[PDB]
DNA sequence: ACAGGATGTATATATGTGACACGTGCCTGGAGACTAGGGAGTAATCCCCTTGGCGGTTAAAACGCGGGGGACAGCGCGTACGTGCGTTTAAGCGGTGCTAGAGCTGTCTACGACCAATTGAGCGGCCTCGGCACCGGGATTCTCCAGGAT
DNA sequence: ATCCTGGAGAATCCCGGTGCCGAGGCCGCTCAATTGGTCGTAGACAGCTCTAGCACCGCTTAAACGCACGTACGCGCTGTCCCCCGCGTTTTAACCGCCAAGGGGATTACTCCCTAGTCTCCAGGCACGTGTCACATATATACATCCTGT
């Protein structure tokens, strides 16, 4: 009998609601935009974490660490323009040497 | 007495489970995942409520909502941000 | 006859090598008393009659007696060479300069031809609508004006148009409006018409507007009455029997197969699939392959095969061609776009047909030497091109015997003068109009409207319309002896010149 | 004996600076220069040992990514060897004025 | 005082080392410690608005958080 | 029957007189004034929710609005509005 | 007597708190918050405009047109940096050549 | 009498923006001289830019359930990018 | 005749059109690309004159800034002449991905 | 060009260990049902505003040519940067002790939303005149030139 | 090889008349600003606390600092030759002018169905204690990589 099992997301909607009614984004929440906001998250987040998935199963490590993280966000396009301006912590930076630098 | 957080610490460790079982995730890697999760709700609820205040509309409904995902999610991502929560709105008012 | 003539004579000294006739020698006289009470006048006759030859005559008068003061001529351009031709050959011993061409050309025309103050030998100016609005700010407004006259007026239709404006900053004394069709497409433009020629006589348009079944009646008679002295009027059949009388038929052929499933690629927008929504189905309704082929991006012209007989009254019209070519007659074509101009070219350079096109792309020298060669006896031209806003206004094409209008433009009084360029003075033979247009689209709204607007201007079957014309019925359109055959056909309509439309609810 | 020519050894730096992913400050003296930007603006604040690792994690990133755009200057400019007026025209075009 | 120097010449050449940079030159490190100090001096500044603002005398990492979001620059994982 | 649209344009009129009584204003500068005025207005208010809503306030007093102004306007012009801001709630409320 | 009045400012008080009350940035507004805005906006448009009418009296004309506003907002340093991505309509840059140049 | 062929088809519009065009662009910039490719590449640079603003703008429009493009929507796009127009903002 | 150089004649055209303050570029072309662009996301779109103003505003604006941040590089790297590695130069730094 | 040695780096294995994940009490947030009202969906009008094309003209755009000033390839240098080593000094980790300060809980208390009437401010419209735009012209300045002195 | 001075020509600035359109002043009014009362909830404030920030002393060893060098790279001058620029010509497209049609923005009357607000309840989620397995560290070891002489 709850939302999330229901519009068959994994992600919360009661408190998706809640954080909306709180925020007072709008004076009158609608019925479909909570679950909406849990679908879009919930889809965010499977491709995030899949990706980074994929870049610690190419390194070899069965858990996922921020450089994993940075990593699988730098290599992605989509997720890179998404995600320009942030900063992780502890992810250091893409690896990459220009090939005038590199001795020919 | 304290003041318990709300975070979608168990939700991403099962969409984590449901894309790779065999993969765990550490704590630092759940916070930023948290964190990350959290500034994309409080963009995407900023430029509902924009979008509501231009059209003069005091609800926010599910077209607003894919109006702003349209905006701050770029291609690809948002064109499929759009099928999956038309999908989950068809199936919530379906049921 | 003499009367007239001697009357000519001592009226207008200076007008020698051409008689009045008698309409024309009562226009003038008009004309005469409108400027001893010094009351503006516009003058309105029908595209046949002589407009230019009355004014002519008012203008030498005017130079002849009193004194000679400067005289304005606005005009379309491809008019003002005929003008200037007709006050060479009507009127010797008048000059007259044509203000055109190039800022430098026109400048040292001007400071060569006309001097800063007034002179006996000062030729009357004649300009074009864009070269006088133009230039009414920079240089005309130095020099004054004791008569002006805008032939065309219609171009004067809209109150807000920037010409009015160019032509107040001017200073003239008295006007002299020449429209063949002075009243046009809703109500109260001719207002604006009347508010130039007379501005303490009709000041605001609410007055006009409450100028305005009985009572209807009561109130045209009224404005008909009040319209009198100011505008006078004369029609082709009644004053003269000397020119044959012209026969208009509207030839509808049925939409092909191909135009078809073309309109219903339209209507379930599937077109650019195969391969706003009311020019896309004019396009549609004229030569839908040059759409097709622009849409689809080739270079090269259709097959001359495919073109005719893919889409349109092509068919048709080339039926009229062969049978106008057994007539052995002239004919002349007005079309509302150039690209329909353009595929009817192409086409006849196909076939070898010797045509002439005269658009807004020709130049005025281009244009009159076509004119001329056209108005020529030894040229084989029979096919001649031209455009319904520049090559369809003040231009005389009497050695054509007929003219075919494939498209119908909005306003009805534009087709009118368009198809009386040919039925002129001096035309021996009996003239014809067919009129195409597709059966069964929306060019029959467009006639429809057409006529609505036709209404209120007099005032001051349709299955077998539906049908396509045969060859026997084409047989019986292609005589001329009945000028010097029913009132409804197959495939074709004849409209009644005097009153009557495609809608007569409408039009009552 | 071994003398490595200058281009190796930077290239095995920056292969082992880039593949470490950690912080390169100290992280004592730039909580000194924290704690005197701070009390130049407003004095007796003191400061959380976190939100003192995230400004350092921060300004390591800001100063990558400025390095980042002056080797771009630099490399523009067919010269190995950053200048001044690369970090200058970097800051000039980033839109970050002094 | 001299917290500035305490950005060290071998700290600075970690940096664009792990930037890329091959040859760094010997006035690099002044510049680089000005620019520092700049974006520090924003940042610290934004965050002792927002800290005083919610009347304390300790600056939050939630403080600085939502400094470096206003300029631009938002970090994930110290945020909480 | 239409909308009224509420600009500054009398009162940019008005504090353009009283700093310069000779000097004039066109429309565009007008416009371009009213939308100046009308964006500060936008980023301060948008400013003092966000730093309400991050201290759990429902309310938005004088200090809400003074940390905005000191947040978006740099340097002197901060010090200034800020001068003017308290000068101006210091006669409110005593008057 | 109106508020703005009351408070010595000549931006009008009861409009903005209308504006600050339909917008709905919070539940409640205090008292002072209005009039507290309406002195920063009145402070910041003197400012601009003071810096347009000089401008305009530097160019000889007595209407100020906004190529004098934007000449203004790009030569002082501080509302430069607070409209620097701000791009003016009808207005050009700021008239400047580089000394390699010449 | 030419021979014919549908002729001037149109030049692209992205080739609309001339090199005289583009060159009185780079002297209000401040630029001196121009090299060949640097007019094809500005063309570029205008067609990516305008590609994203109009994207913008056509989803506010869309938004609205509008039809037009008005001028709000496009000043609310150009806020969104960072460049923010006043003149014509209402 | 009076040949002037190459340096005197630019020189003047730029302070020409850095006092002129007007619209560079012609509005039917940049309106068919704007159309044609739109037309390129969804059919049947209408423009308002007013839009389309100020979306050629923008991009002169925007174009303009392009040109003195590549007039910029170019004169870091000791060049007059504007080249298309200094626009990508500067477009890399800008932030502004293709 | 190829063989070989010193250096750094990739690789398999043993043993911590501290951080990840799982079982549990419970409590505050999620969920079910009824209700009244204001925001939202919708049919019909219309009249301002957008689209397409013609006529023309004229300033802007475009093709072609000469040369000269700038981009670029190549070389000598000498100076600033990099590399390795003895040394030192300040970063970091451990351990304790103190207290200013973050946060929650109870109690009012002065301050802000709501609603009824209203009456003066600003937005809507037509002069209307003066600051501003275009223009012919004499005057001044900038610059291109082939000369003139040494 | 400069090095000052000379004159014709294209460009630029100041001044005078003007008219014209956009800025500026007036007015009936109507919808929003203001005043008087009320309330219950957000907020200011006194007090216990505990926990996290600040300061110091001792060993250490990794990191920072100074110096000798020699070698690779930033930099100035030179020859060029090819690409951009200045100008007569033309041609071609911007635009302002004009016109009928009709898709489309905004409004108002209505209603109705979607949602706010409240009492009750109980299950999902978070705090705390905990054992183990993935990952960090140390050591041996085979192997890839770089610098020099034959
Ligand atoms: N009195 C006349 N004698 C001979 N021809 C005449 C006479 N009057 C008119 N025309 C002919 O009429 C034409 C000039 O008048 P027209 O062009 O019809 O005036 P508009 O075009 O303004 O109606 C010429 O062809 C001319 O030969
Ligand atoms: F007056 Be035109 F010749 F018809």
């Amino acid at each position: 009998v709850s939302k999330s099992m229901k519009a068959g997301l994994q992600f919360p909607v009661g408190r998706i609601t809640r954080f909306l009614k709180k925020g007072r984004y709008a004076q009158r929440l609608g019925g479909g935009a909570p679950v909406y906001m849990a679908a879009v998250l919930e889809y965010l987040a499977a491709e995030v974490l899949e990706l980074a998935g994929n870049a610690a199963r190419d390194n070899k490590k069965s858990r996922i660490i921020p450089r994993h993280l940075l990593l699988a966000i730098r290599n992605d396009e989509e997720l890179g323009k998404l995600l320009s301006g942030v900063t992780i912590a502890h992810g250091g930076v893409l690896p990459n040497i220009n090939s005038v630098l590199l001795p020919k | 007495s304290k003041k318990n957080v709300e975070t979608y610490k168990i939700y991403i460790f099962k969409v984590l489970k449901q894309v790779h079982p065999d993969i765990g995730i550490s704590s630092k890697a759940m916070g930023i995942m948290n964190s990350f999760i959290n500034d994309i709700f409080e963009k995407l609820a900023g430029e509902s409520s924009k979008l509501a205040r231009y059209n003069k509309k005091p609800t926010i409904t599910s077209r607003e909502i894919q109006t702003a995902v349209r905006l701050v999610l770029p291609g690809e991502l948002a064109k499929h941000a759009v099928s999956e929560g038309t999908k989950a709105v068809t199936k919530f008012t379906s049921s | 006859e003499e009367t007239v003539i001697k009357l000519q004579n001592e009226l207008c000294p200076l007008l020698t090598g051409g008689q009045l006739k008698s309409y024309q020698l009562k226009g003038v006289k008009w004309l005469i008393s409108l400027w001893q009470n010094g009351l503006n006048g516009i003058l309105a006759d029908q595209m046949g009659l002589g407009k230019t030859i009355q004014t002519i005559g008012f203008l030498s008068h005017l130079k002849g007696n009193g004194l000679d003061g400067p005289y304005l001529v606005i005009a379309p351009l491809s008019t003002l060479s005929n003008w200037f031709n007709e006050i060479a050959r009507f009127t010797p011993s008048i000059n007259a300069i044509i203000y055109h061409g190039d800022k430098n050309q026109r400048d040292e025309l001007r400071r060569k031809h006309m001097p800063k103050t007034v002179g006996p030998k000062f030729p009357i100016v004649i300009t074009s609508y864009e070269v006088a609005m133009n230039d009414a700010k920079r240089i005309l407004r130095h020099y004054p004006w004791k008569y002006v006259v805008i032939d065309e007026g219609h171009r004067l239709k809209n109150h807000k148009c920037k010409l009015l404006r160019e032509l107040k900053h001017l200073k003239m004394d008295n006007k002299l409006l020449l429209t063949g069709t002075p009243l046009q497409n809703n109500l109260s433009e001719l207002w604006s018409l009347l508010n130039f020629i007379l501005p303490d006589i009709f000041t605001s348009h609410d007055e006009f507007e409450s100028w305005f079944e009985k009572r209807r009646a009561q109130v045209v008679s009224k404005l008909h009455g009040i319209l009198r002295p100011f505008i006078l009027r004369r029609m082709k059949c009644d004053v003269e029997l000397s020119l044959p009388r012209k026969k208009e038929i509207i030839m509808y052929a049925t939409m092909t197969d191909h135009q078809k499933k073309f309109q219903e690629h339209l209507v379930n927008n599937t077109l650019e699939a195969h391969l706003n929504l009311v020019i896309q189905l004019r396009k549609n309704c004229n030569h839908p392959d040059l759409l097709q082929g622009q849409i689809d991006g080739s270079y090269l012209y259709p097959p001359v095969e495919e073109i005719v007989g893919q889409c349109g009254k092509f068919r048709l019209l080339e039926r009229l061609l062969v049978r106008l070519f057994a007539n052995n007659h002239k004919v002349l074509i007005f079309s509302q776009w150039t690209k329909l101009l353009d595929i009817m070219d192409y086409y006849f350079s196909e076939k070898g047909f010797e045509v002439c096109r005269i658009d807004g792309s020709v130049k005025l020298d281009e244009r009159r030497r076509q004119i001329k060669d056209f108005s020529d006896e030894k040229s084989s031209c029979s096919i001649f091109l031209l455009s319904t806003r520049a090559g369809g206004l003040g231009i005389n094409l009497t050695a054509a015997d007929t003219c075919i209008l494939y498209d119908s433009d909005w306003n009805p009084q534009m087709d009118l003068q368009a198809m009386d360029r040919c039925h002129r003075i001096g035309q021996t033979k009996p003239v014809h109009v067919y009129r195409l247009s597709t059966a069964q689209s929306i060019e029959t709204r467009v006639l429809k409207r057409a006529y609505s607007k036709l209404k209120l201007e007099h005032v001051v079957e349709d299955k077998l319309i539906q049908t396509d014309i045969s060859d026997a019925d084409l047989d019986r359109l292609l005589d001329r002896s009945d000028l010097t055959f029913p009132v409804k056909g197959p495939g074709w309509e004849v409209v009644l010149p005097s009153s009557g439309g495609m809608l007569s609810s409408l039009n009552s | 004996p071994h003398r490595f020519r200058p281009g190796t050894v930077a290239l095995r730096e920056i292969r082992k600076y880039q593949k470490s992913t950690e912080l390169l400050i100290r992280k004592l003296p730039f909580q000194r220069l924290v704690r005197e930007i701070a009390q130049d603006f407003k004095t007796d604040l003191r400061f959380q040992s976190s939100a003192v690792a995230a400004l350092q994690e921060a300004a390591e990133a800001y100063l990558v990514g400025l390095f980042e755009d002056t080797n771009l200057c630099a490399i523009h400019a067919k010269r190995v060897t950053i200048m001044p007026k690369d970090i200058q025209l970097a800051r000039r075009i980033r839109g970050e004025r002094a | 005082r001299d917290n500035i120097q305490g950005i060290t010449k071998p700290a600075i050449r970690r940096l664009a080392r792990r930037g890329g940079v091959k040859r760094i030159s010997g006035l690099i490190y002044e510049e680089t410690r000005g620019v520092l100090k700049i974006f520090l001096e924003n940042v610290i500044r934004d965050a002792v608005t927002y800290t005083e603002h919610a009347r304390r005398k300790t600056v939050t990492a939630m403080d600085v958080v939502y400094a470096l979001k206003r300029q631009g620059r938002t970090l994930y994982g110290f945020g909480g």
